[PDB]
């Protein structure tokens, strides 16, 4: 189809320009990937990309403080049953009714998703290779 | 770390670490992760999977994705066979944890602070391998492809990230770090697992 250009292109970050072979490996690196993304059917890429939003999701200082406490208790069972399954573990720290219980439970490659669905057997067609921002 | 040295199959040391430049840490890591570089040093463990790595050749690349208060400060210290990261985060306010950072699905978890029960007992436990780390195809992976090196990991191509699919024919041998710079310039924030 029609040619997407990522956006924004790529950088070529400042601290790694002291190193003058990085820039090579990034090209290298980028064309690679651009070949593996335009040998794909535009459906499957849509497959792929929609599986991949599934994975992962307020203030962070309150859920990381929470997972601290949590995390202490699920070690206590690590301690002493080392090969227990995890998921069992973490259910029965979760099932305790005190303690943790007390605490209440709280884009480079979506720009060409998003390019591409505006544009709508046939094949992705983007370019990543070209207009890499050096600093 | 002597349950860490009997569990890991087939263990390369590479190096032993500078007393002068781990001691830089002293305030931003826990003694038990300085122990552990005494111990472990630079090197391959666990069949392959593992690698300790130089914490200040992961610094930037770290700050790069994951976000951090003014009070935090983040060493990276391990890696996976796949360029997933192992980060010790300093944290003033709330204490400290380790943060897991899984490159391959644009994620982070957060691990207890306790490096012995990690290094000793987690990484050898083949649900937190399989359900926090993701690593439990990597028998199968191994048996097709050969081992990368100590600046190379199991890159997707195209990166899952970048619509690839999650199959060992996706699979190649890749520098890591251009990898992980490219992979992060393709994904939004991390999100929290």
């Amino acid at each position: 189809l029609s040619v997407i250009f990522v956006k924004p292109p790529f950088q070529l970050k400042k601290k790694f320009q002291k190193d003058p072979f990085y820039e090579i490996e990034m090209r290298k690196q980028l064309q690679m990937q651009q070949d593996g993304i335009n040998n794909m059917t535009i459906f499957e890429w849509l497959k792929n990309r929609e599986n991949f939003k599934k994975y992962g999701r307020s203030k962070k200082i309150q859920e990381d403080f929470r997972d601290r406490y949590r995390n202490a208790k699920i070690d206590e069972y690590l301690l002493l049953y080392e090969d227990m399954d995890i998921k069992a573990i973490e259910a029965m720290v979760d099932s305790e009714l005190e303690g943790l219980a007390a605490l209440a439970n709280p884009g480079r490659s979506l720009n060409i998703e998003n390019e591409l669905l505006k544009l709508i057997k046939i094949k992705m067609n983007v370019n990543l290779v070209e207009n890499l921002e050096i600093v | 770390f002597e349950k860490f040295l009997e569990r890991s199959g087939n263990s390369i040391k590479l190096e032993e670490f500078s007393e002068d430049y781990i001691r830089q840490y002293n305030n931003l890591v826990s003694e038990k992760l300085i122990s552990f570089w005494r111990i472990a040093g630079i090197g391959i463990y666990c069949n392959g999977l593992f690698r300790t790595i130089i914490p200040n050749d992961y610094q930037y690349i770290i700050e790069e994705c994951y976000p951090m208060y003014d009070y935090e400060t983040v060493t990276p210290f391990m890696i996976t066979v796949f360029g997933d990261i192992f980060a010790y985060v300093k944290n003033h306010v709330i204490g400290d944890y380790v943060v897991f950072i899984n490159i391959r699905y644009g994620t982070f978890k957060i691990l207890s602070e306790n490096i012995d029960i990690l290094l000793n007992i987690v990484i050898f436990n083949k649900s937190c391998l399989e359900n926090w780390f993701l690593l439990n195809e990597y028998n199968t992976i191994k048996e097709v492809k050969a081992m990368p090196k100590i600046d190379e990991c199991y890159g997707y191509v195209p990166a899952l990230v970048a619509g690839g699919k999650d199959c060992i024919d996706n699979i190649q041998i890749v520098k890591i770090a251009p990898y992980i710079d490219t992979v992060i310039q393709l994904m939004g924030d991390l999100k929290r697992i």
